[PDB]
């Protein structure tokens, strides 16, 4: 509003719009929908009736994140501006305290700042007195349910008044939410509409990608060979191999069916070809191009593959000495949780069961003057280093002997990474 | 605790300080600036009413906090230990490093309603 | 000469990295990792990218050193082009960090050329509307310990900045730095779907040769300042090229236990400031005997020098204290069981031969230091709470162990009996009592 | 380059603190750990550096005279603007409220407000903050010490004045929680038996030759014109013997030696002669009585009445006794060391009616002395001290050791050692 | 064990007991009642130490028995020779040393 005038600055020194820059502009998650096409009507025809008849209803939609329920209901109200209402995005997680949404509503009727207490008095005074038109989105309803359900009873008791000019639209995480957190007295007020949103399917996941790739798929750029700048000296083209786009779809629809996850794995795979193109020619920052299948093979795996195995073999010696002692106790006792003094008891014993040049160094950094150490060198350090790494876990006790230690990653992969 | 034993006690003298004086923080900050906050110097006295019911490590940690006030030279401290009985019990409970702090100028005055009838 | 002292001026600030940003030296075993960071960060400002990342690696791993190095590398040429907002998860809670952002915003505006005023959620929707919305100012976020924001209960602040990736016309970039490795499972579902999933692991010194190559680039001065420099540079590598040299020998120890450069980097700072002439310094890195004294002092009072620095009685109490501790199943022991044991032990030295057996009323004064030398612990005593409100819940709780007297607080053991035999020399008379 | 001082036994440690501290901020490391137990003179050897270095500027804070972190932030912000007033008095200032801060954001919010008006200075000056006693803060936890480490980096790094820290703490188990931050540490060792005596003689000659208790005893006895060196010898003969007859009792302390001297000194003064000033060995043989006793304890026959005395003697019976055995062995038809068991009500009067000399039936005064004994904290509740009256589940227990029971048994002629049988 | 050592001396037609004969005897009583990371570290420091003592002198032409009597006599008792054989085979695979027969052990050029 105000400060966007101050967020603008002047000197913009000719940023290089490369080949893959114009992809990521439309591969931004912003800018009719193919997948939830008919269900857009099922909201809207449920909404169009109450709007043009001055009533008060409730609409309940659920689903996993990434399915458009943040998006679709925005497309409902957007066309409605063409044809009497006040649009508010009452987000649950964007409220600091749960009562703070009450302040917004009384702010968004006349423009007054009153307390959560004093708002809902005048809100209740609004909802049963006004002679005769308010659209409210109650997003992410896991946030506003937590304390004692006294907030959630209000947001549906206002719907019961026949003289209440309000239209509520609830969007939750799960359909189960008025059956495993709320009471039945709320569950009578929630209704039984319950519009379910499933995942996306992999065919439609192809049909959502090309909507971003509408005017740019297999099109042509105008490029100078000196700076790598592309314009919608050569006239090059860039093509997208649709089969790699398909194998992006057949995984994301399989695991999650998430519309952000499908776009972003294409977005991550796009910039892999960006740096390899910049590696071969070096246009910096101041015949026919493509994106291979081998890009989305890596980037999809790049969502999966770890490093704690590679972290463990790149740790210190006494780190790998520590874990090898720790699995030795877990196969000695079979109790998966060993006392800390017994580990210090073991690393002593695992010496005497090159080793002497180790055992000299393992308890003192040379130095005859200051040798004879009980516990090993930097034993507090590696145990602190294994703690904040998340591999280990150690309960809090002022005794430094009988404080228990519990593993936090799978002990077999600890056994397996130890073998290297 | 150590905390509210300090905080209520600084509050209790502070209103007693303004009433004779004719915003601030309730801790030892007032103790050094009492020469500047109220003009004349300070000699406080501590009527510990029922001393054997208190967890003594709180009392032992309390008196070390009062030991830090000994470097300002415009304040004088005096402690009154109203025990019920059993002085030998009291030298058992405290830390021995603080008994040597206590044993500088002690006075074992007896106050009993029944003293030789 | 001051030219030797001028070399001390150069070498010290090289060991701290406080040079001007043109000559800050990155070690070779991570040059790839800064460039992919650079490819992230410089196309976020210049090419107006809006993508996030999480830095992950252990402590003291140049992570905060890498990021402001990029900023200083971009502060020289892209001055007004961006502003930075830096948040620590340590210094900021969940709710004051909103006031942390808004107050750090407005002070940039006077540097680039009504926001913090209001309630905490009043200013919250303000920075929502100021961010979601010639060229546009880009904003770089610097987050230290982002894992503590990733708690179980609310996770609000993560959810807003990650949605600012999706919708805002203002180009942003988020930089999470942490050390909890599996950071991605710590997030819930609805926040991770906002996340662009790209994390980058920080490298470690994977070969012995790597940090040897690092310390060479660390200590060598390349710019001409002192007459001593050309002499000083060849003395460094001659110690480093020889695998039998002591500096090369002691670096191998640092590769073994720590395998972390700023630990070794710490050791050199007194070693190069303790010299007063040029020739003494060259002998110091030739001898490296100061590193022995240094590792002596770092070791001198953790547990062993605690034990060596006690008198005859303090040993004799503790030696008895473990011989009681071996008998019970949990190992706990009272003060009366110690004293009784102590007396019995005493009743053996005179009969086998003149040693002042002390009273009851005095051992308490010795017993006081032994518990605050941490050679004993209380039986069920959680020592340090993790955060503030868990410690405040332990302060109001009146305790029962003080309500039993001093001589019956069931003290347990920190240093076990069998380990005492290895440290106590046989010349001491109580050596027959270490073993049972 | 710096002007180092010189002290008695910190010859290595003076070098490192001269190493890790310079007036230049770039050479100065950010955070620092001075570690050692109480009894090493770290507050001594730190200030002893600072008096020899008037070029730098030190702001001295004291956590032990505070109680919490919320005033500790108020302690910092009040003092730097207090100090910078007394360092650059020409610089104008919008003085802020140090009472206003209570949260760790607000410090770096206010230090962003403080340092910006001081930007016009001529060179990068450092400013050393000193915290003394960080472990004995009485509301400490895990996530406070790291909270003060990163305070430097939240500051703007390009300001003309740079704030850096030095932390004084003890209890080296605490430092082992934070070794992974790898901040530079200078450990301070404990002492040995000679250097305790060597420190103590050069620190206590300035009072024990100038005390009036000597100066009275000078003119009271026939004063031979003994030298100050002759006063120095008897002082040195005192110190070299008092550490010899007490070192096993005190350990390697300095504070616990600094007061035991000031208890046994005038009692030593009275037992000197005119002649034993030249005769030190026989002087110890005449003043022997104090050198084998502690004299730190400033055994009561207890005040309580007769029926309350038998009320105590029945309460000690359930120390090692249990309800499975007591009703058999006390019919009308060893845990001397161990911690006491738990009572209930009316088991007292079960044993009290038995062991009293039908001769008694009225129990009003017997109920009187119970809560009399509760105020004496000799028998206390297991639970909180509130609802113990109405018989809910409340368990009771003694808190008196065996010897005071043993004297009070014979004080009422009652025999107790028969009924304790291992 | 002295009766065990004299029975070791009873076999193989010996009238005087020998120093090697008790070694096996003890192995006996230690076995009658009964690739690690520390073994990898042992092989690593043994490879580092053998590279330093094989490259410090000028005359690289030196066999295995002279190597055994020159690196184990300045310290205490015998380390496992099969681990030294495995370390030299590891260096054979990494082309650090060349075997070239049982009479001379030389490094790479
Ligand atoms: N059918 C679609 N057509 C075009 N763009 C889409 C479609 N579905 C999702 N998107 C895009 O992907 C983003 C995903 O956000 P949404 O799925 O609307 O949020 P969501 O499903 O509610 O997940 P939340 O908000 O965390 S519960 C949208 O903001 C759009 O930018
Ligand atoms: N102002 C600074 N200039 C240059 N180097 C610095 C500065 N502050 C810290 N360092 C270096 O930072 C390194 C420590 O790594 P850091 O990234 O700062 O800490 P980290 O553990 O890696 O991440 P943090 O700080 O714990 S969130 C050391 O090598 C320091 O020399
Ligand atoms: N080298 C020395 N020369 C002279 N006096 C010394 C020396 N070292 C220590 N002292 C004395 O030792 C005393 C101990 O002072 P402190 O600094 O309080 O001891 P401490 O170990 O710091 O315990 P604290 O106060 O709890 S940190 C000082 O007051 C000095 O008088
Ligand atoms: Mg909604
Ligand atoms: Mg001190």
């Amino acid at each position: 509003s105000r400060f966007e005038n101050k967020l603008k600055t002047t000197q913009k020194h000719q940023i290089v719009e490369t080949i893959f820059s114009k992809v990521k502009k439309q591969l931004n998650s912003s800018y009719y929908l193919p997948a939830r096409e008919n269900e857009f009507a099922s909201i809207y025809l449920s909404a169009y009736s109450a709007i043009e008849s001055d009533s008060a209803t409730t609409i309940y939609v659920a689903g996993t994140p990434g399915v458009g329920k943040t998006l679709t209901v925005r497309e409902v109200v957007k066309e409605l501006l063409s044809s009497d209402f006040l649009y508010v995005e009452i987000n649950g997680l964007k409220m600091v305290k749960p009562t703070d949404c009450y302040e917004t509503l009384w702010n968004k009727v006349s423009g007054e700042r009153l307390t959560w207490a004093a708002s809902m008095e005048s809100l209740e005074f609004y909802f049963k007195r006004v002679p005769k038109t308010i659209v409210v989105l109650l997003d992410e309803l896991d946030a506003m349910v937590t304390k004692s359900q006294d907030i959630m009873y209000n947001f549906f008791n206002w719907t019961t008044y026949e003289n209440a000019k309000l239209i509520v639209i609830a969007v939750a995480n799960t359909m189960d939410l008025p059956e495993r957190q709320l009471g039945n007295k709320i569950t009578s007020r929630i209704g039984f509409t319950r519009i379910m949103f499933t995942g996306y399917t992999h065919e439609e996941l192809k049909n959502i990608i090309d909507l971003r790739l509408k005017g740019l798929n297999d099109s042509f750029f105008y490029v100078d060979t000196k700076t790598g700048n592309a314009i919608l000296v050569r006239k090059v083209r860039l093509r997208m191999s649709a089969d790699a786009i398909e194998i992006a779809s057949r995984k994301v629809a399989s695991v999650s069916g998430d519309a952000r996850r499908a776009l972003k794995v294409c977005k991550r795979a796009a910039e892999i070809a960006e740096k390899h193109y910049m590696a071969k020619h070096g246009y910096g920052y101041d015949g026919v191009q493509t994106v291979h299948i081998t890009h989305v093979m890596k980037a999809l795996n790049e969502t999966l593959n770890s490093h704690v195995i590679t972290f463990m073999t790149r740790l210190s010696f006494t780190a790998k000495l520590f874990i090898y002692a720790l699995l030795n106790l877990m196969k000695k006792n079979g109790s998966q949780e060993q006392e800390l003094g017994d580990i210090v008891d073991e690393i002593k014993l695992l010496i005497e069961v090159f080793v002497m040049e180790i055992a000299k160094t393992l308890f003192q950094q040379g130095s005859d003057n200051i040798s004879e150490q009980l516990r090993i060198i930097s034993w507090d350090f590696v145990l602190n280093q294994l703690l904040d790494a998340g591999i280990l876990f150690k309960q809090t006790m002022k005794n430094d002997r009988i404080c228990c230690v519990k593993l936090n990653i799978s002990v077999e992969e600890a056994k397996r990474a130890m073998n290297e | 605790n150590v905390r509210m034993m300090l905080r209520r006690s600084m509050y209790k003298l502070y209103s007693a300080a303004d009433a004779e004086e004719h915003d601030v923080s309730y801790d030892l900050s007032l103790v050094e600036n009492f020469k500047r906050l109220f003009g004349k110097d300070l000699a406080m006295v501590f009527n510990f009413k029922d001393v054997d019911s208190i967890n003594f490590n709180t009392l032992d940690n309390f008196i070390i906090l009062l030991k830090s006030a000994f470097k300002y030279d415009h304040v004088k401290i005096s402690l009154i230990f109203n025990i019920n009985t059993n002085l030998s019990n009291i030298e058992k409970n405290l830390r021995q490093s603080t008994i040597r702090l206590l044993k500088r100028n002690y006075h074992k005055l007896d106050v009993s309603s029944n003293k030789g009838f | 000469d001051p030219g030797f002292g001028s070399l001390q001026r150069r070498l010290l600030q090289q060991l701290y990295g406080t040079l001007p940003t043109d000559e800050k030296i990155i070690f070779t075993y991570l040059q790839d990792c800064q460039q992919e960071i650079d490819r992230i960060i410089k196309q976020s400002i210049i090419q107006k990218e809006s993508h996030s990342v999480i830095l992950v690696g252990p402590r003291q791993s140049y992570k905060t050193y890498l990021l402001d190095y990029e900023l200083s590398l971009l502060q020289q040429s892209y001055k007004e082009q961006f502003i930075t907002i830096r948040l620590n998860g340590f210094i900021h809670s969940e709710q004051t960090a909103i006031n942390g952002i808004a107050t750090q915003l407005e002070q940039q505006l006077q540097k680039i050329h009504t926001i913090s005023s209001g309630s905490l959620t009043e200013v919250f929707e303000k920075i929502l509307l100021l961010l979601d919305s010639i060229t546009k100012i880009t904003v770089v976020f610097i987050f230290d310990e982002i894992d503590t924001f990733a708690g179980p209960v609310r996770q609000t602040l993560l959810y807003n900045l990650f949605d600012m990736v999706e919708h805002s016309r203002v180009p942003v970039c988020i930089f999470g730095c942490t050390t909890k490795l599996n950071i991605l499972e710590y997030l819930e579902k609805r926040v991770k779907s906002r996340f662009s999933q790209r994390v980058i692991y920080m490298p470690q010194i994977q070969n012995l040769d790597d940090m040897v190559d690092a310390v060479r680039n660390l200590l060598t001065v390349r710019s001409e300042i002192s007459p001593w420099v050309s002499q000083w540079n060849e003395t460094l590598e001659k110690e480093l090229s020889d695998p039998r040299s002591n500096l090369n020998r002691h670096i191998r120890m640092n590769f073994e236990t720590f395998r972390s450069l700023p630990t070794l980097k710490n050791s050199i700072i007194p070693l190069v400031a303790t010299s007063k002439n040029f020739g003494s310094l060259c002998t110091a890195i030739k001898s490296c005997s100061f590193l022995d004294i240094y590792n002596k002092n770092q070791l001198s009072n953790n547990l062993t020098g605690r034990l060596q620095s006690l008198s005859d009685l303090e040993l004799a109490i503790l030696i008895s204290a473990a011989r009681v501790a071996l008998r019970a199943k949990d190992g706990s022991f009272n003060f009366n069981l110690a004293y009784a044991e102590y007396e019995k032990m005493i009743k053996a030295i005179n009969s086998r031969i003149t040693i002042k057996l002390w009273l009851k009323k005095d051992v308490k004064n010795v017993w006081e230091n032994l518990v605050q030398l941490d050679f004993f612990t209380e039986k069920s005593a959680v020592g340090l709470r993790d955060n503030a409100t868990a410690a405040f819940y332990a302060s109001n709780y009146q305790f029962q162990g003080t309500m039993i007297p001093f001589d019956l607080r069931s003290y347990q053991m920190q240093i076990i009996l069998q380990e005492l035999r290895r440290i106590i020399p046989k010349s001491n008379m109580y050596y027959s009592w270490t073993q049972l | 380059n710096v002007t180092t001082p010189e002290v008695a036994f910190r010859e290595y440690q003076t070098n490192c603190l001269a190493s890790y501290i310079s007036a230049d901020p770039d050479i100065t490391p950010s955070n620092l750990i001075l570690q050692g137990y109480s009894g090493t003179g770290k507050t001594y050897t730190l200030k002893k550096y600072f008096n020899a270095n008037p070029n730098l500027h030190a702001v001295w804070l004291e956590p032990v005279e505070l109680v919490s972190w919320k005033p500790l932030l108020q302690a910092i912000a009040r003092t730097v603007q207090y100090k910078l007033k007394t360092l650059y008095p020409n610089i104008p200032t919008t003085d802020y409220d140090p009472l206003q801060v209570e949260e760790p954001f607000l410090l770096v919010k206010t230090l962003h407000n403080i340092f910006v008006q001081y930007e016009s200075l001529q060179e990068k000056t450092c400013l050393f903050l000193i915290l003394d006693g960080f472990d004995s803060l009485q509301d400490l936890d895990a996530a406070l010490f790291n909270k003060y480490i990163k305070l430097n980096e939240l500051l703007p790094k390009d300001s003309k004045i740079n704030i850096k820290f030095i932390y004084t703490m003890l209890e080296t188990s605490f430092l082992q929680r934070y070794s992974t931050h790898c901040i530079p540490t200078v450990m301070f060792p404990r002492y040995n038996v000679d250097e305790v005596s060597t420190i103590l003689v050069m620190s206590r000659c300035g009072e024990l030759m100038e005390d009036s208790c000597l100066r009275k005893r000078i003119i009271e006895e026939q004063i031979t014109d003994c030298t100050d060196d002759q006063f120095q010898n008897v002082a040195a003969n005192f110190i070299h013997l008092i550490v010899q007859a007490f070192h096993s009792y005190t350990g390697n302390d300095i504070f616990a030696l600094n007061d035991l001297i000031d208890f046994k000194w005038p009692k030593y003064v009275s037992r000197i002669t005119k002649e034993n000033i030249f005769e030190p060995l026989a002087l110890y043989k005449s003043a022997i009585k104090l050198f084998l006793s502690t004299d730190d304890n400033l055994s009561q026959t207890y005040d309580l009445s007769i029926i309350s005395k038998y009320l105590l003697i029945a309460s000690y019976i359930c120390s090692y006794l249990e309800p499975r055995y007591d009703a058999s062995i006390f019919s009308r038809k060893n845990p001397r060391y161990l911690q006491p068991s738990l009572f209930a009500i009316e088991r007292l009067l079960a044993i009290f009616q038995a062991i009293f000399p039908s001769l008694m039936k009225a129990n009003i005064e017997v109920f009187q002395n119970l809560s009399e004994l509760h105020t004496l904290k000799l028998i206390a509740t297991t639970m909180n001290k509130n609802i113990d009256y109405l018989s809910p589940k409340v368990r009771w227990k003694v808190n008196v050791p065996w010897e005071i029971i043993k004297e009070i048994s014979e004080s009422v002629h009652f025999n107790i050692s028969d009924y304790f049988s291992d | 064990m002295i009766r065990l050592a004299e029975a070791h001396a009873k076999m193989k037609l010996k009238n005087v007991v020998e120093l090697e004969d008790v070694q096996e005897a003890v192995r006996l009583i230690r076995s009658a009642i009964k690739k690690s990371v520390i073994q990898r570290k042992l092989q690593e420091d043994l490879s580092r130490e053998i590279m330093n003592v094989l490259k410090d002198q000028a005359s690289d032409s030196m066999s295995f028995n002279e190597l055994i009597k020159q690196i184990n006599e300045h310290s205490q008792d015998r380390v496992e020779s099969s681990d030294i054989q495995e370390a030299l085979s590891r260096l054979q695979q990494e082309d650090k040393v060349i075997v070239l027969g049982e009479g001379v052990r030389r490094s790479v050029r």
